[PDB]
RNA sequence: GUAAUUCGAGUACGCCGAAAGGGAAACAGGUUAAUAUUCCUGUACCAUUUAGCGUUUAGUCUGACGUCUCAGGGCAAGCCG
RNA sequence: AAGUCGGCUUCACCCCGGGACCCGUGAAAAGGACAGCUAAAUGUCCGUACCGAGAACUGACACAGGUGCCCCUAGCUGAAA
RNA sequence: GUGUAGACAGCAGGUCGCAGUGACCAGGGGGCUCUAACUGUCUAAUACCAACAUAGGAGAUUGCAAACCCGUAAGGGCUAG
RNA sequence: GACCCUCUUAAGGUAGCGUAGUACCUUGUCGCUUAAUUGGCGACUUGCAUGAAUGGAUCAAUGAGAGCCCUACUGU
């Protein structure tokens, strides 16, 4: 048995591949609201979240419990939020996507109703509402695809803050090193062709070349799906 | 509304600043009080409590300043006596 | 006005702290981004230039006290500007 | 759950984990062959309980925080007449 | 046995405040403060000698290695340990 | 001469030796090529390199009850994403 | 040594570099460097068996990397 790969080591969950959970501030989710309820609340502070490298907002609600929230751009300390079914459309509120007009930008969209939000969450991303049929609504995801969501889904209006995070090049191994200390990723990563034939399917030889084609089928067993997994095309555009 | 302020600053009694305007309004000698649009809400409480007419100004205090003749910013200004001006006619 | 911009000391700007490293392209990009970041930005309530960067995407007004979330390197982004323009025109048409 | 356990991840309830993290309170001198803020002389200080004499504001503050760089004040050590 | 006075400097120690940097944001809980004052009584348990290293540890050794250079150190020359 | 000061900087004349940073301490320099951009890592005990890493460039999978992976299962890693 | 043809069992090397850390023949031929050089550098090159992210060419700063030359110095 030539040694397992890095992906299977991540599978086991050894301490080298586990996220340092105790650093993260808090989990981000929408307020839990019963049927036919509408709770409000005004921002108390704007705070930095080390799990995403973007700001988050602290909001104190009328019942008493405060929650961190995914901060859309423009959110300022003092503004009140009106999450609920009867909310109007403004930058900051949380409203169903069924009664959001076409052309408006949204973020922190849910998959099924009352999930808290799963799509459109990294820095500066956003999605759009395209069409409103009776049973579904099509939103263009930041990847570039059309998704058909339930009309009774919740999403904050605006775009996620922190836009432009990747216009600043690293230009050092040290800065990227410092980012990786608060993530589960491993840094730095050895290249496969420089290993031994025990360690990887590509290792070995008197000179460093893959030897076999890099594209691998989708049916390859675990421990072999390394390279271009089931690629449809390769190369740049000529 | 705009050219009257030129004569209000040229002639008559005027005071620039929030606190002196508060004093003039409470004393009542300030016939009218002029405020900028984006002023803090903490000032509107006195301008409603004071019986003095409340002349709005559509602009912001940042450009209100230079037109009044002062490079700095003017939040609330009162004209005690108009003299050779008719800004009061704009207000009352 | 500022530090000596001699016959030479004029191209690097803030990227002159890297010395002869990292190449021309990356240094130019970082320098230009830094002159955009160090700009005298303007407030939204005060309408006075007082906004500076507190953290990653956090901005504050020195005189006004107003705190808000914006871009990572610049306070206001073009997409947010477009959203404001469109929503405000829709509201004002009503 | 496992054929089954002394085996196995998670959840609930507990409980442990720092003689360099947090932390209520003591100093001088003497004494012995070998112990000393521990024994002796002097002068102090802090908690829990009991009894007497009164009272909350009870929700906040503190404990409680990175790297570099600099001004101001003070002081053990040091030096001069 | 004298046991009186002045002056300079002051880190590597204490207090206090400012600035810059981050695609790094730099612990938690017990405890304490805000209502206490007076009096007597109680304050159990464990460690405490000596070495801490070119002879008291570890490498079979009274071993030129390592753990510990972990934390501290006077006068002159000299930027200076 | 500067400075509140500690101190620091500068001058004029005389004079000794073979030699004045007089001992201690304390870079030899230049030119033409190959190679890796650089700072970093490495066969503990024969290999400190042109090898590994790196910022930069490009490609591929996946809209989350996802892609990739661990377990016989119960359940998990990535993921407070 | 062109270019019409080929052998074209898919196509038959574009820019570049070239006796190379790759050139067997080989101490390849010529120039600068020495009294004298299987060396170093430059030029040519019919490339046994160079060539474009199996990355090509060149490159300031850096190097306990690998060669050759000058000056000072010395019991090498
Ligand atoms: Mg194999
Ligand atoms: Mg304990
Ligand atoms: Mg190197
Ligand atoms: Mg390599
Ligand atoms: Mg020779
Ligand atoms: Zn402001």
């Amino acid at each position: 048995m030539g040694k397992r790969l890095i992906s299977q080591n991540r599978g086991r969950g050894t301490p080298t591949y586990r996220a340092p959970s105790h650093k993260y501030k808090a989990d981000l989710r929408h307020p839990r609201v019963d049927e036919n309820s509408s709770l409000r609340g005004e921002v108390v502070g704007i705070e930095h979240d080390p799990a995403r490298s973007a700001p988050i907002a602290k909001v104190a609600f009328e019942n008493g419990e405060e929650l961190f929230l995914l901060a859309s751009e423009g959110i300022a300390v003092g503004n009140i939020i009106e999450c609920g079914d009867d909310a109007e459309v403004k930058p900051g509120n949380i409203v169903p996507i069924g009664n959001v007009p076409e052309g408006f930008f949204i973020c922190n969209v849910e998959s099924k109703p009352n999930d808290g939000g799963k799509f459109v969450r990294s820095s500066g991303v956003y999605a759009t509402v395209v069409t409103h049929e009776a049973t579904r609504t099509a939103v263009s995801m930041p990847s570039g695809n059309i998704k058909w969501l339930n009309p009774k889904c919740r999403a904050v209006v605006g775009i996620v803050a922190g836009s432009g995070r990747v216009d600043r090049p690293w230009l050092k191994a040290g800065k990227k090193y410092h980012k990786m200390k608060t993530r589960a990723a491993k840094y730095p990563r050895v290249s496969a062709v420089a290993m031994n034939p025990r360690d990887h399917p590509f290792g070995g030889g008197a000179w460093k070349h893959p030897g076999k084609p890099t594209t691998v089928s989708r049916n390859a067993p675990p421990g072999r799906k390394v390279g271009l997994i089931a690629a449809r095309r390769t190369g740049m555009k000529r | 509304v705009d050219k009257s302020l030129i004569k209000a600053v040229k002639t008559g009694k005027v005071i620039v600043g929030a606190n002196r305007t508060i004093d003039a309004a409470a004393n009542g000698s300030a016939k009218m009080v002029v405020l900028a649009s984006n002023c803090p809400e903490d000032i509107k409480k006195k301008i409603q409590a004071t019986d003095i007419p409340v002349l709005e100004y559509e602009g912001t205090s940042v450009e209100l300043g230079p037109v009044c003749g002062k490079p700095f910013t003017i939040a609330a200004m009162a004209i005690l006596d108009v003299g050779e001006s008719d800004i009061l006619a704009a207000t009352a | 006005m500022a530090k000596k911009f001699t016959k030479k000391g004029r191209i690097s700007r803030s990227a002159g702290r890297f010395g002869p490293r990292y190449g021309r392209k990356d240094r130019k990009l970082v320098a230009d981004l830094e002159e955009r970041m160090r700009a005298p930005h303007v407030c939204t309530k005060c309408a006075r230039p007082t906004v500076e960067r507190i953290g990653t995407g956090i901005w504050k007004c020195s005189k006004c006290g107003h705190t808000f979330a914006g871009g990572t390197y610049i306070p206001y982004t073009s997409v947010g500007q477009t959203l404001l323009r469109t929503m405000k025109n829709i509201a004002e048409a009503k």
